[PDB]
RNA sequence: AGCUGCUCCCUAGCAUGCUACUACCGC
RNA sequence: GCGGUAGUAGCAUGCUAGGGAGCAG
């Protein structure tokens, strides 16, 4: 299970920062700071935390359409 | 390779020698198809030589081109594929801490900051319509990310504090409806 | 080792280069003519030259590569974030570099939890990932040259320590090369700076003919030239998040410290059977080779292993000194003695104390090595042999000798605080006394830092040799650093080898009729370069197949490993090359409508290949 | 490999071959007209194949100077552009300041760590924290290296200008901070 | 954007070598 | 009937060169 959350990690950093999120330092370092306590967990629930933390962080933002990539 | 031109010639003399050593009749003239069949395997095995390798050159430069091809049309798309991936991946996860703040900011909750993680420290959650209202905010207490929040600071897009009472149905087409709610965790 | 305490002293402001204002064609330059070391005092340019009327190719090469008009035209740089002596800002804003996370490949991943991987409670999981890192990433690793003091060294043993070491070194030979005689792989490299503004290494190698070259390896051995030094950050897999740095140093150092060095380097790199393990392969049964070598004749061994704590920043200056000394004791007759002791002082100017342009400002690095300059890896390994005969020789001495019964240890112990305090010159006698005894009883295998050492136990139990806590005493007072008891292991059993060497664990296993070691590595690392990558490329496996055909070659050992969850790991990746074969032929078809005539491929899918290379038969 | 003077010769030879074979003459005729294309197949074997790799040579030796020519073109082009970057580099460093420093030294060497502290004309600060800032720039003037300093342009991480009165104490947590901050030599 | 070292895969070339077929030459 | 040379094709080994990728310090 906490693979998953690994993979899903790495994949949503990569997607954030190709959406131009680095141009602003603090977000960026607060980013990077929480990919690597994710890859670096031990657990599944601070894991699951820290993944909702940041994926806040991409739904705060209005460059991704939700309704469409969720098309099911 | 059997369809080129040389290869009837060759079995033109395979014929002839079969017959010869059918018959067996001579020394010399049998040996005349020893110089003019063992050649026919040199215009044989030199033009059924080169065409066999063209093949597999055709077909080596053929998969090298397709390569570059999808190579070319791949890293070009990444910024499609790369959400569609995760939000794959994302409802193949199933944790409804998640779903709710996904089912959320696909009617409109999206935070304005990084949710917060301590039993302390602030948060911010526009809401635009009251539907939403609803579900979301009961009395004093804020649910969202599957945790319990207190409501302490509503307000109005034209920066106004509305109070918490006057939130309504009837008297809700009254406010600049994208409500900023400022809450606490637990 | 005097200058090195006698220069703590003065103003760390007036160090460096000596620089002075010539005229050339009727303009005033600032160039380098001259150098101020902490550890060797001053040293004067020879053909300096002012009115110079034009300047030729290696003129402007040499002008081009100080760092004294760079520097010299540039705002002045207060930088708080460090500790190490800033020196100037050639630019106007500074840059932060990040690091970007590796991508992931999905369809691998499917696969692996198609075939009941990763199951919670398994004994293989991910460890490796791509970990990412903020804006002031490089030099928030650049500041750890913190680490490195000033250090005093005790003299009256290292004069004989590198008689030692040098002798560790004598079946070689060395010597200068002409220009038509380097051997460059890889020639299309960075240049280092200024230099990568216009061209990688060829332009410099192919602008310079066999003469030009030649002049300027023969013009630095009257001259001093300085030189700056970029830093850039790897990105690579790893188990800790912390990032790394590497040096790239200008084409004018390597240009002419390969022709220095090279038939040294190449005359270690192809001999087989010596204690310095460089060039010999693990693959075709060489492994098993070197792990036969090392347990020569011991009497009753124990093994014992480590490795330095970040060995780059925490060396001092005299052994790094000592180390380039050893490399170049060869030079017996093609130069004299002068040209030898300006080549050192080049050297100790370009990769001990050179001025690293970490960012967009020049920096002063205090020192240590320089990872990316030419002879790391022979460096590295001239100062592991050090530390193990310093440890040997504080051994030996500080021992009780009234306790000790073998009446011919001691008369060693005697003559050698004899030799070691009270004389003055070689004893080459008792160094080969020494030699001998070291080698019969302190058997050694030596990589860039990465040792192995098998020793006699019954000795070591008596201080005799070595043991594994004077390695940490030495290192204390001498390199600076606290040895943890959880980076150096001990072994006794030798029936299984060294629990850790190369990053690769040793398994005795049958090969046809008789028992070999082989190399496995550690599982999570294969599947996280399986699964974990860069670019776009190779989230596909069809465009690549040759990757994964190298690490099944890789993870072959461990299909004779007991454990289960670890064969499963050789054979997912076989199943996984012969769906990635037989898919790329149905995609060419559908795409086409013929398919590959001929590949006799099939040999990538079986167990046959893979054998080949850990049986003794080379076929290269 | 078709005009050389031995396709000529060879089809007169195959051409003699063909006539008195439809003529069909004698046996000594077959024999001379085979003695014949087994002498004048030699003129076919060297005159088209020793020719055919003398072209091979020759084109080799083309592309090689070919080669050559560009590998000395580009040397040209980076000796002007590392001249015409040491030129326009060495015309802002000439101040007086520098012959001032250099003609008091007892011989003309001075150090290079010590020519930017007393010549450079504008100071470059990196602060990571407020609590550094207040012991360092704090103020619109400030010294370093003996000298007066007064600031201006002051930027963070993201390179945006940033005015003195936001730094405060509270506000802090708010800014990017590396905070860069540039000032001049005051006189 | 570093310095080495080992290993796999593809192609090119030269040379060497081996084998087969044809021609010439005397013996 | 032998030898030798000249050719042509096939094959092997090895050396160099060029390109791709992976591991270790
Ligand atoms: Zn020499």
């Amino acid at each position: 299970k906490m693979s998953d959350v690994k993979c899903t990690s790495v994949v949503l950093l990569s997607v954030l920062q190709q959406l131009r999120v680095e141009s602003s330092s603090k977000l960026w370092a607060q980013c990077v700071q929480l990919h690597n306590d994710i890859l670096l967990a031990k657990d599944t629930t601070e894991a699951f935390e820290k993944m909702v933390s940041l994926l806040s962080v991409l739904l705060s933002m209005q460059g991704a359409v939700d309704i469409n990539k969720l098309c099911e | 390779f059997s369809s080129l031109p040389s290869y009837a010639a060759f079995a033109t003399a395979q014929e002839a020698y079969e017959q010869a050593v059918a018959n067996g009749d001579s020394e010399v003239v049998l040996k005349k198809l020893k110089k003019s069949l063992n050649v026919a395997k040199s215009e044989f095995d030199r033009d059924a030589a080169m065409q066999r390798k063209l093949e597999k050159m055709a077909d080596q430069a053929m998969t090298q081109m397709y390569k570059q091809a999808r190579s070319e049309d791949k890293r070009a798309k990444v910024t499609s594929a790369m959400q569609t991936m995760l939000f794959t991946m994302l409802r193949k996860l199933d944790n409804d801490a998640l779903n709710n703040i996904i089912n959320n900011a696909r009617d409109g909750c999206v935070p304005l900051n990084i949710i917060p993680l301590t039993t302390a420290a602030k948060l911010m959650v526009v809401i635009p319509d009251y539907n939403t209202y609803k579900n979301t905010c009961d009395g004093t207490t804020f649910t969202y990310a599957s945790a319990l929040w207190e409501i302490q600071q509503v307000v109005d897009a034209d920066s106004k504090i509305v109070q918490l009472s006057e939130i309504s149905m009837d008297n809700s087409p009254n406010l600049a409806w994208p409500l900023i709610v400022t809450a606490l965790r637990a | 080792n005097f200058n090195v305490l006698f220069s703590t002293v003065f103003p760390p402001t007036s160090f460096g280069p000596l620089v002075r204002k010539i005229f050339v064609d009727g303009v005033p330059f600032v160039v380098s003519t001259g150098y101020h070391f902490r550890e060797l005092g001053v040293v004067h340019n020879q053909d300096v030259n002012l009115h110079s009327s034009r300047l030729s190719f290696k003129e402007l090469l040499v002008y081009a590569a100080d760092p004294a008009m760079h520097a010299a035209s540039g705002n002045l740089l207060l930088d708080k974030r460090t500790t190490c002596f800033s020196v100037a800002a050639l630019t106007n804003n500074v840059a932060f570099q990040t690091v970007k996370p590796g991508n992931f490949n999905k369809d691998f991943y499917d696969f692996a939890v198609s075939k009941g991987f990763f199951k919670e409670g398994s004994s293989v999981e991910l460890k490796h990932f791509f970990f990412a890192q903020d804006g002031n990433a490089a030099i928030s690793d650049y500041d750890y040259y913190r680490y490195n003091l000033p250090t005093m060294c005790d003299i009256r043993q290292l004069l004989f320590v590198v008689e030692v070491v040098d002798k560790y070194f004598d079946c070689y030979d060395g010597g200068c090369i002409n220009a038509n005689q380097v051997i460059v792989n890889n020639l299309d490299k960075s240049a280092g700076f200024p230099f990568n503004k216009w061209g990688k290494a060829r332009l410099y190698y192919d602008s310079m003919s066999y003469e030009d070259q030649d002049a300027l390896f023969a013009y630095t051995k009257r001259n001093v030239i300085p030189t700056i030094t970029q830093m850039n950050l790897k990105y690579a897999i790893s188990a800790k998040n912390r990032a790394r740095t590497v040096a790239g140093v200008s084409i004018c150092s390597t240009m002419t410290n390969r022709q220095f060095h090279q038939k040294l380097l190449k005359s270690i790199a192809a001999t087989r059977g010596a204690t310095v393990v460089i060039g010999t392969s693990k693959f075709y049964g060489g492994w098993h080779n070197m792990l036969k070598t090392v347990y020569s004749d011991v009497e009753n061994p124990h093994l014992m292993g480590w490795d330095y704590p970040k060995c780059d920043r925490a060396m001092p200056n005299m052994l790094r000194i000592m180390a380039s000394l050893v490399l170049a004791r060869k030079h017996t007759t093609c130069c004299s003695l002068s040209h030898r002791f300006y080549r050192l002082a080049n050297e100790c100017a370009q990769v001990l104390s050179e001025m690293v342009m970490c960012g967009g400002s020049l920096y002063v690095k205090p020192g240590g090595t320089s990872s990316g300059d030419a002879t790391t890896a022979y460096a590295n390994s001239v100062f592991n042999i050090c530390q193990a005969v310093t440890a040997n020789v504080n051994a030996l001495l500080s021992t009780d000798g009234n306790k000790i019964a073998d009446k011919y240890v001691r008369n060693l112990q005697h003559r050698l605080y004899e030799c070691l305090y009270r004389n003055r010159d070689v004893d080459t006698d008792f160094v080969n006394e020494f030699y001998a005894y070291l080698r019969k009883h302190f058997s050694m295998m030596i990589l860039s830092d990465d040792a192995v050492v098998c020793f006699n136990s019954t000795y070591a139990s008596q201080g005799l040799v070595a043991s594994i806590k004077n390695f940490k005493s030495v290192l204390y007072y001498q390199n600076n650093v606290f040895m943890s008891e959880a980076k150096c292991w001990t072994e006794t059993d030798l029936t299984k080898g060294p629990h850790e060497f190369c990053s690769q664990h040793t398994m005795l296993v049958k090969q046809g009729d008789d028992y070999v070691y082989l190399p496995y590595p550690d599982p999570s690392r294969i599947l996280g370069a399986g699964c974990f990558v860069d670019d776009i490329v190779k989230t596909d496996g069809t465009l690549m197949i040759e990757r994964f055909v190298s690490l099944a070659i890789d993870a072959y050992p461990l299909t004779k490993h007991p454990n289960q969850e670890y064969a499963d790991v050789f054979h997912l990746y076989l199943q996984y090359i012969r769906k990635l074969h037989d898919e790329l032929t149905g995609h060419m078809l559908d795409m086409y409508s013929v398919m590959l005539t001929n590949d006799n491929t099939s040999r990538y899918w079986e167990p046959e290949f893979y054998e080949a290379m850990y049986t003794p038969h080379t076929v290269l």
